[PDB]
């Protein structure tokens, strides 16, 4: 029995290998980026963004962030999805971005996920899965994105409802609102504090 | 087969949110423990990298930023394996990797230390393990850097590293250091980690038979990330 | 003689209130400290229960909620003396106690455990020590369960017991454990604990002199509650 | 010198072994409860209730609590008690509740209990010793119950008197109120954070 | 490959036939000693069962026999590897296990014990090992019980097993304990064994890594039976 | 160089888990039994009975026996067998019982098998491989079965001439007997005393 | 307080029956086990001696067969307290003594050992414990003598002894010997005893404070019986 | 936990402390004997007589002999004798007796015992227990003596029942037989061999 390598922080610079880019390093030619949208993607097209906040209600301008999620039907596009369901052709899945260094937001540009089934033939609502890293941070914290306009879903989610503290699962709904003609969901991550957003152990 | 869900992962065997010897942790870690869930389709599904999108010198910090001549540093090759906790190889896993250069010098904008940047030094790479779990990448040896914890802190020299493979529940990002490094017992970031088995777990081990004469030296390292359990009767995963 | 106060309780042979292990405990646990107070008789007074109170069967959880059979499960019978720190008999403590079934499932609205329900066990009595502070009761030795603290953690199989003696002081509620059980080793809930010395006070012995041939095993458990001092000199108390 | 045996937390299942009742189980033909007045107990009838709230502000529905009073005149059914003064001889002076699964009320009918002499020939302002037990909770937690009406005995208290921090001596103060034709006291727990209330060891 | 004889079996190894702490051994033992022959045919050889004549819950001791409800007790699931004493794996071997039940109460006509019998509960499966030599199972923790040895005599808790393989010179029957059990070390059948360490060999661990959250608990259980030699010059086998 | 699995006595309900039916449990469709013949199974049906017998001459009830043997042609229905020559499609060659509870009685229906070739050439006369287990019995005895109307072959054979005291050889013959019209061969074992049957160590 | 069945006596801590070093006990044990059974009142009850039937002399070996001098030897005198199992003292046991004389020769028909009579000494003595398991005798230190085992075969010096109590399952007859008698080591019969500690058991010390100036020296020696079990649920005994 | 004193063998001279008249020792006014039958005894006179053989059926003339039993009712002359019945006031229960030094016979005169309750309200069949002491025996033997014209009730007694082998029950069975008038038991004992007596661990 091996025990798993331990974590450790990912470092002020943790863009110089995961986003060089934003480091001003060109040494790929293809690069992974916050855009999950390809031209034959299906779905509704969706502007994830947000801020991440720390004890004193400052942003991390270091921060990075990744989402994991299905595609509109509710299939991943990975061999470990047994649903016998054919996954979008043109979907990742998977995206990455860090905060800006000036004011501290972040965004992706995807699809808005298809519910995907849950343990014991349940319905999970509409989630994507988010990761978070930064100096400070020891191990990459693990959290959740329900959208509102999904509320009758949400109030049906297994794991929203395995936390017993009913006031803190709103901290894991984002708020949608229509910009010009584009649909944004805004989503703040509070790691300490009041309203201090849920992280799991995944 | 027919796989259940990933094995627990140990708390015991990694650092706690909150570590006060490392003073940017204590605004940056929750105060509320952290919600443990049962694992669904989205936590045991990863996303999948094409190797056809990797340049040939990806996995070549000496030599994928060389503009004008050769960086400066010592040369040296590291590999090793990447296995799950029960042993079995991770094939094909995105391993990325970044690093300073020889002077403890990273190529990154809120980097002023004195320590000289290097006009042929990138500080990264990355690559896919094959079907055995095998990892190689060629670099510098990153000299160890001052940071301001206390304010004569030094970090040992060391690589950072990142891999996504099979699951979500397995993603990690941590670092390494080189064997015989004196930093290693002072540093605030690697004692974060309770015990000492594991901070040992950290160091990659000088693999002298893998030297390439009047070329390069080696080091060994291997990865081990969160295993996935067999299941035999009823399948709750969906 | 005339007694003093309890002597205090030493709080290094206590888990402390805050326990990031067991994460209930975060949200429930006061940030500031405890203020110690100088005892009055409020502190070293307590309630007084008649014997004739109890019924026949309340030390028998074999038999106290048997309908149709007898429980399915191991026979053990338990007992030990409760002493003060000082090493005097407690006489006439109430003792209640109550567990899980061979299952490790409670008889509880809230427990929805896959482990089953045995329709002729409670899981619960009381009784109350005799004048040399000794006590016995029989039951079904106690499976252990899973539960939700970190997704995979088990607790070993354990009986919950609460004492009432003679001071408020006093008041103590607890778990005690069984011999030779693995799972020892790995409870967050028992590691709560400080000293290893102070865990292995919370585990009963096997006693087999006193197995009844054909029929029951028994296990030895003793407990110690804080003691009065005597007074030689001012009576401060009133 | 032997060490006390060390605490547990009582878990969530505590009631069990200590209110089987609530627990829908019946083993025992004579069961403790939260009903401290007997049909010739002496005093006036009172009935203290409360809720006992977490880190969140959120009650807890599986909390236990006891409490341990002197009766009408100040005299503790013990014989620990050395007054000299003969204790009423209907009254336990002891009760065992816990907080509804649903609301989180816990409550208690009894007397209010006469002045108690301190130390060094002090006298005690009218108090009801109380203790929490439950999940999460690794020790008992002990504290006491004053009341509002009682001012002037208060100001004199020893032990509300020992705590520096006199802002904190009114977390320990009970307000009275007259429901129909009942007094009631309503006294509320808060175990962590703002208004914090006080825990002795004893 | 031309396979050859098995090795001899290592009588040192085993308890001897005469051991007068387990008295029923007194008049069931021979008092000759053993004749070894070469083997031949007929000892190399061993019958073969398809698959196909076993129910999808022959190896579920947890429902093959529940009728009304599940059986009460400890959920647990026993997996382990099957190999030759030179390592290599068992193929297609017939794997039979019997057990009494959580009040350590057998379904046999011969039992009287007052543990209580489980109208739910059978006590016996059987597997084929894989390819691998691999097997495994699912049943609820049986408990120890009293026999007539020695009158205050107690089993520890333990499973019954027995295989049949590729060769009838493999044949054997055996039990396996679980780790912890203090009853171990005061069995007298367990004690018929000469050394400690083969002792240990029948003592099944705990494999925490391998519980399923909210559900059961594993234990790790590897048998080895004797191998056969390969031949390279002279074949006397025929 | 690992070690071989340890022996331990298959106990007084070895029944339970090798012979649920005389166990009166009903568990397994498919349940292995002492009937080696089957519809189209070739040679001469035979049966195998006996009793086996402890140190006071008493029957064992509890015991449990198996026996393996070849075809009628001495051919083993196994891939561990190297004669090249086909076996009986229709043959186990196994069979498993129990004593009776009462009568302490135990037999077997089979065929009786053809001669096998011995090591180096030699032929082995026709005989059956039985076992015995039960409480008492640490480690399951092994004997042969070889049949007294076979004296020629037995005079030659290998096994039982390296049994140097020639007495002993006549322990491990079973003696005919021509039934109603059913032929069988009654062979009582002897674990302890005067003509205590011959055990291998194979 | 209702007692039970006395506990099982632990033959482990017994020599065994048969013991071929000592050759008389090759033709003296049975061929079969011993067969247990669950104790009735036939084997918890036992005979009441009067104490005013011992004469005044009874426990005093140096005179009560004192004809015309005193015996030639060791004057010594040996207490000690009889307890059962569990520490409970037993209260007017019946102790009985034998041995040999200075010579090493006993008052027998049979012994015709060159060791020299003593015409003032018998050998033999008899008490009842008091109230607190107490009992105390005076005689003579005897002598080891020789014996035919193997030929040079001798006794270390020992006292025979023998002892009725409340249950007829105490029932008990042994030998202590002294310490630092370097025959201890090499006897045959001790030897029977499987365990060192045992074998310790039976060796009486010297108990230098408890000398009687100018007149005894002393030894003390301490005996236990087996102990019976207390019933706090069913009464089976009858 | 202490262990209990460790048994070694009476030895060849245990008459010298157990016996001293038969040693020719006159040391005790008051010395132990085989009568147990006193003036005023009630039931009926018998004489238990018998031999001790060893493995080579020669009979031990060093052996110590010591039996106890209950009155003519059935009752022990003991504190722990829990019947509530009045015991036989001149009946000691106990005696002792050695072997002919020449012969090998020893006996004693007695009573012959009532019934004695066994467990969970059964009825034991008359008998008296008997202990064996001698060179060469490390342990005391303890066996039982039951009578022959007493056979319905030793079919239904609870200890001769729990053995087994059936057949070695006889062994514990005296036979009756009326001398000139005097009714004698005989009941010899086998330590060895065959119809060896059967010991009991009580
Ligand atoms: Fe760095
Ligand atoms: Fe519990
Ligand atoms: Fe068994
Ligand atoms: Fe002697």
């Amino acid at each position: 029995e091996l025990k798993e390598t331990p974590s450790q922080t990912g470092g002020p610079y943790v863009h110089i290998g995961l986003l060089p880019k934003q480091a001003n390093i060109e040494v790929f030619e293809h690069n992974l980026d916050n855009n999950l949208v390809q031209d034959n993607t299906q779905g509704q097209r969706i502007r994830l963004e947000g801020q991440v906040f720390d004890g004193l209600s400052l942003p991390l301008r270091d921060v990075l962030i990744e989402i994991w999620q299905a595609d509109t039907n509710g299939v991943y596009p990975s061999q470990a999805d047994t649903q016998g369901k054919q996954v979008d052709p043109n979907f990742l899945g998977w995206g990455r971005t860090g905060a800006d260094f000036g004011t501290g937001f972040w965004s992706f540009n995807t699809i808005k996920p298809g519910a995907v089934p849950g343990r014991k033939g349940s319905t999970q609502a509409p989630h994507i899965s988010l990761i978070i890293f930064a100096r400070g941070i020891n191990i990459g914290l693990h959290t959740r994105v329900y959208f509102d306009d999904e509320a009758e879903a949400n109030a049906k989610d297994p794991v929203l409802n395995s936390i017993e503290w009913a006031t803190r699962r709103q901290t894991l709904v984002a708020k949608r609102e229509e910009r010009d003609g584009e649909v944004v969901y805004r989503f703040d991550i509070r790691i300490q504090g009041e309203n201090e957003t849920v992280f799991f152990d995944i | 087969i027919i796989w259940g869900a990933y094995a627990q992962r140990n708390t015991e065997d990694h650092p706690p949110a909150y570590a006060p010897g490392y003073k940017t942790s204590v605004l940056r870690s929750p105060k509320n423990a952290l919600i443990s869930i049962a694992e669904t389709l989205s936590e045991v599904t990863a996303p999948h990298f094409s190797a056809d999108k990797f340049g040939p010198k990806d996995n070549d910090l000496i030599l994928n930023y060389a503009k004008d001549g050769l960086p400066i540093g010592e040369r040296v090759i590291v590999h090793g394996y990447v296995r799950d906790q029960f042993g079995r190889p991770v094939k094909n896993a995105l391993v990325e990797v970044w690093q300073a250069n020889a002077s403890g010098r990273y190529r990154h904008p809120n980097d002023q230390y004195i320590g000289a940047m290097d006009p042929n030094f990138g500080g990264c790479g990355r690559m896919l393990t094959d079907d055995n779990g095998y990892y190689v990448f060629r670099t510098i040896k990153p000299g160890p850097y001052p940071w301001r914890n206390r304010i004569n802190e030094w970090r040992p020299a060391h690589i950072h590293f990142s891999l996504i493979a099979d699951g979500w529940a397995q993603r990690l990002i941590s670092q390494f250091y080189f064997e015989g490094d004196t930093l290693i017992d002072s540093c605030p970031i690697l004692k974060t980690i309770p015990s000492e088995q594991q901070r040992r777990a950290l160091i990659a081990l000088e693999d002298k038979s893998n030297f390439i004469e009047a070329d390069s030296r080696c080091y060994r390292f291997d990865i081990t990330l969160r295993g996935r359990r067999a299941t035999y009767f009823e399948n709750d995963l969906t």
